[PDB]
């Protein structure tokens, strides 16, 4: 009676113990498949659906958008998220060059 | 001994809303997969057991062949009690099920549950049973009903089929209460003893 | 006369869908169908295969994921004789990809009619699809 | 009596049922690496 | 509301199954989208058939397997991360009663609303050969979603 | 009948090993209600296809049998009559007195197997509590402190989701009797036509209810100008249930009141309790000017033109010109049109907002852009692919 009592809880427990452990492989592991995106500035406004801007990662190429990406906020200087096979802008990031948190002290409160 | 390939059948019906039997009703059906497992699995190797639902909310497949009984526990488990009763369509599922299957040339057997008397129509369970009888079907049909069941669409199915007794159907009937639901069904055709080619 | 490679359809469209995760890397997959020598030749159904850590080489091909996937081609129609093994490189000028050497000569030992497929522009496409 | 032994034995089934899906999972995070 | 895209190269996908397995009118091949459900466009990038078998007779009795269900969304995880389970297809011109029944299986596996696809290889009158349906109760109710094709850069070219 | 009096009684001498633990005040108390068919909640099986509005004495017994209820056969049964058919009594004086019995008894249910996945059955004991939460503060305080309680109600409408349809109607039967005892019976109306859509299986219902049911949505109708007018209750198989007389016809009255415009043939068969409000007496004018409104783009005209004077609209709604541009301001500002008013030229553009049921006199319009735009399919539509 009392016997399986005990079994009872202790193998509930190695269970649920498990099963966060495996649902976190299991979430890791579709990450690691995504594919990564180059980075660029602008330099100056070309047209609307066509931007000339400067790479990080190499030699300037000429740019654009691809499906809901804001046109409004895109000027000149603004550090851009570039597309490795279309070549085009995807997200939008701030202006920032060196870290501004390691290099430069930064400090809340 | 037993090589086979055997279909399970868990049903529910306007009778399944009790669970007065010796006590309780629908820990019987889940008691006795256990039983039918271990005792062709472990038996002899190669040895697959599907289940079905042809009853409940819809009339799908659970488990299908397999080395494991945990997908088979895992169908009977999310199950409506009171539901939908089809007893004709688990059979025309089964015979699907037994038509595309793996590691083929087998003896086909097929363990269903009576948990009502099962009206639905006369002349459509005759076809039934003469379509299972051309492809060599074992069908066992274990009788529970309310107390005692005759002369209704179960004997008739079972008359229009089975001439011969180990392969393609047998009879067994059940008593609710303090009696041994697996040590009957071992002694019976059902399971081991014969009917295996 | 020799075996002019038919592209149907689907065939076309899943080599990219294959080959779409990152332009440096790379994938396979295994062409089907059956066919004879002057005029036909064609392509039934294609699937990709796992990448694995040693790239494309006689050992990437997995035997237990394409028996367990095998056993799959026949209940939906989709079993035919394996023709060849298509695969996704970035490209190179000569010898488009230096990880693969080993693999087509022990492809020809099975069947020395089979060929291998490989996506070139990956990145380049131009619209006159050069393959 | 037959209450916990019965659910005994059914989670021990299942918490193998749950290292059935670990071990394609060990596969892919070798592959990967 | 939402929106239904699917690629050049699902609808070819469904229509190959359909001469392969040489489907007569008693049959309807069924199959399963690949795609991401969460945001309001619904894009598929992914199909595959399933062995399914269909009795006329019988509108209750289908055959289909949940192991290869399950194994084939697993094995093609290795492809593309972004392709789940946002619902499943079927071939035919109508609807039956055999299509009600067999729309709560995938539900349980189906975090969002589940998408629904008849693919029809005859195309008989106006347009939109595929027409994608929506599964929701509140009885069933079905919505018609726009229906869109948008594909990649080398796929459309 | 004896089948609660007899299969009830056999079921606990014989089955469930030796006995569910059978008190002696079972059977000796059972005898006192002999055949009359008072089974005081029947208790599930004979329940079924039995029940009556009759106050159980048994509820200080059958209160305790919860515990014996789930291995007899379901938990189930206690959300379709039991606790749940509680309601039939109409006994005020247990307000707040069962409010401990009939919540404490369901905590321990939902702290005892129900966790996440459960066991057995699913999708129980949701309700149960929000049920008698809205039922009680509806008493005693007024209904501005039992509105502050059916947030939590309202929340759990939209987030929860559930097969059974109770929490719908749970929710909305309190709701109902707010907006009832105050105005604004549109939004009452909104809420009576939610009850009944399609319901085959689900809400048992007897010709006594069905009358109680038909006041409400009667009533509802009266003030409502919103959503087509009494006849959608005659769309419904309510009229035909019920009685024709006894204040039960004002359906039959005012269906034709909005067409020849009589109001002294309805006025004449009421009471003094609803003529004396003068509100009840201006909205009957809306609902009768509406049914020309809309005909003005398409639906019977012939050249679908849009057009109205002063005088075409006096005559058709039995009102003077002064009183017929008042009563089209009103309309429109109460949400049901639009459009604006000439007077100049005598010219009223109201753009068409409330829907109709009506039919069959949109075939034959239907009809003329098919025709007219055939014969430019022959002669130009030709044109230019012979070209």
């Amino acid at each position: 009676h009392r016997r399986y009592d005990d079994q009872l809880k202790q193998r509930r427990q190695n269970i649920r113990d498990l099963e966060k452990l495996y649902d976190k492989t299991e979430n890791d592991i579709k990450a690691l498949q995504s594919i990564g995106q180059l980075i660029g500035e602008v330099m100056k406004e070309l047209s609307e659906e066509k931007y000339i801007v400067k790479a990080s990662s190499g030699p300037r190429y000429i740019v654009g958008v691809r499906n809901s990406v804001d046109r409004s906020k895109l000027k000149k200087g603004v550090r851009v998220t570039l597309d490795i096979t279309t070549l085009t802008i995807m997200r939008i990031l701030p202006r920032e060059t060196d870290p501004l948190v390691y290099n430069m002290t930064s400090f809340e409160q | 001994m037993v090589l086979e390939a055997t279909v399970l059948v868990i049903d529910n019906s306007e009778y399944s809303r009790n669970g007065d039997f010796p006590r309780t009703r629908f820990e019987a059906q889940i008691d006795s997969v256990e039983f039918i497992f271990q005792a062709k699995r472990n038996s002899n190797p190669e040895n697959t057991v599907g289940l079905i639902s042809g009853a409940g909310a819809n009339p799908r497949v659970l488990s299908t062949f397999t080395a494991e009984f945990g997908k088979i526990l895992a169908g009977l488990h999310d199950t409506q009690i009171e539901g939908k009763l089809h007893m004709a369509t688990a059979l025309q599922i089964a015979q699907l099920t037994l038509k595309h299957r793996q590691n083929k040339v087998q003896h086909q057997r097929i363990v269903a549950f009576v948990c009502s008397p099962i009206s639905d129509s006369r002349d459509e369970l005759i076809r039934l049973a003469k379509t299972l009888k051309k492809n060599n079907v074992a069908v066992d049909i274990i009788n529970f009903g309310e107390i005692e069941q005759n002369t209704e669409l179960l004997d008739e199915f079972i008359a229009a089929v089975n001439n011969p007794q180990e392969e393609t159907s047998h009879l067994l009937t059940v008593t609710p209460g303090p009696r041994l639901l697996y040590e009957n069904i071992a002694s019976s055709p059902i399971i081991l003893e014969e009917g295996s080619s | 006369t020799k075996e002019t490679v038919y592209i149907s359809s689907i065939a076309l469209l899943k080599m990219l869908k294959h080959g779409r995760a990152g332009v440096p890397m790379e994938v396979m997959g295994l062409m089907l169908g059956e066919f004879v020598d002057d005029y036909t030749v064609n392509v039934v159904d294609v699937f990709a295969m796992p990448q694995s850590g040693t790239g494309v080489s006689v050992e990437a091909v997995d035997d237990v994921f394409q028996a367990k996937m095998m056993d799959m081609l026949k209940q939906t129609g989709r079993d035919q004789m394996v023709v060849g093994w298509y695969h996704s490189h970035p490209g190179f000028g000569c010898w488009l990809s230096s990880v693969d050497v080993n693999t087509q000569k022990s492809f020809e030992q099975l069947n020395s009619r089979a060929v291998a497929v490989v996506v070139d522009p990956i990145q380049s496409v131009k619209g006159k699809v050069v393959i | 009596i037959r209450i916990f032994r019965s659910e005994l034995q059914r989670l021990s089934h299942e918490n193998n049922v749950m290292l059935e899906k670990i071990k394609d999972n060990k596969e892919k995070i070798k592959n990967n690496r | 509301h939402e929106k239904v895209t699917i690629a050049p190269l699902v609808l070819l996908s469904a229509l190959d199954h359909y001469e392969r397995t040489q489907t007569k009118e008693n049959k309807r091949c069924v199959g399963v989208i690949l795609g991401d459900a969460n945001s309001s466009t619904i894009r598929v990038t992914n199909s595959f058939a399933l062995p399914f078998e269909e009795d006329e007779k019988n509108s209750d009795v289908w055959f289909l397997d949940h192991n290869y269900i399950e194994n084939m969304n697993e094995m093609c995880k290795k492809i593309n991360a972004k392709e789940k389970l946002i619902g499943w297809y079927h071939s035919g011109p109508k609807l039956r009663a055999s299509d009600l029944k067999i729309n709560e299986l995938f539900k349980k596996y189906t975090q969002n609303n589940p998408l629904l696809l008849i693919v029809d290889v005859k195309q008989q009158g106006v347009g939109l050969p595929t027409d994608a349906y929506v599964a929701i109760e509140q009885e069933k109710t079905f919505l018609h979603l726009p229906c869109t094709i948008e594909a990649e850069e080398a796929e459309e070219i | 009948m004896f089948n609660n009096h007899e299969i009830d009684t056999i079921l606990s001498t014989l089955r469930m090993e030796a006995d569910p633990s059978l008190h002696p005040l079972f059977e000796q108390f059972e005898k006192f209600y002999e055949e009359k068919l008072w089974f005081q909640l029947s208790e599930s099986l004979t329940k079924f296809f039995d029940d009556a509005k009759s106050t159980p004495l048994r509820l200080r017994l059958y209160d305790n049998f919860v515990s014996k209820f789930y291995d007899k056969i379901n938990q189930l049964s206690v959300v379709k009559y039991l606790l749940a058919s509680l309601k039939d009594s109409k006994d005020f004086d247990e307000s707040l007195k069962y409010l401990d019995d009939l919540k404490a008894q369901f905590q321990e249910l939902d702290s005892k197997k129900q966790r996440n996945n459960g066991s057995k059955d699913h999708g129980d004991g949701i309700l149960l509590i929000d049920s008698e939460i809205a039922r009680t503060y509806l008493l005693k305080n007024d209904l501005v402190k039992a509105r502050d309680l059916l947030d939590d109600l309202e929340k759990t409408l939209d987030k929860k989701d559930s097969i059974p349809l109770r929490i719908t109607n749970s929710f909305y039967s309190t709701n109902s009797q707010y907006f009832k005892f105050k105005n604004d019976f549109n939004s009452f109306y909104y809420t009576s036509l939610l009850y009944l859509s399609t319901l085959e299986p689900s809400t048992s219902i007897t010709l006594a209810e069905r009358q109680q049911l038909a006041y409400d949505l009667s009533i509802s109708a009266l003030l409502g100008d919103k959503i087509y007018n009494f006849g959608e209750l005659l769309h419904h198989p309510i009229m035909e249930t019920i009685v024709n007389d006894s204040n039960y016809d004002w359906l039959f009255q005012l269906l034709n009141a909005l067409t020849v415009g009589d109001f002294d043939k309805f006025d004449s068969l009421i009471k003094v309790q609803i003529s004396k409000i003068p509100i009840l007496a201006q909205h009957e004018s809306f609902l009768r000017q509406k049914i020309c409104l809309m005909t003005l783009i398409e639906t019977v005209f012939v050249k679908n033109i849009r057009m109205l004077s002063f005088e075409d609209i006096s005559k058709a709604t039995h009102l003077p010109k002064d009183n017929v541009e008042h009563l089209v301001m009103r309309a429109i500002s109460l949400g049901l049109l639009k459009g604006s008013i000439d007077q100049v030229n005598e010219l009223v553009t109201i753009s068409w907002v409330q829907p109709r049921i009506i039919s069959g006199d949109q075939i034959t319009k239907m009809k003329d852009r098919l025709v007219e735009w055939n014969d430019q399919v022959e002669k130009l539509g030709k044109k230019m692919e012979a070209r």
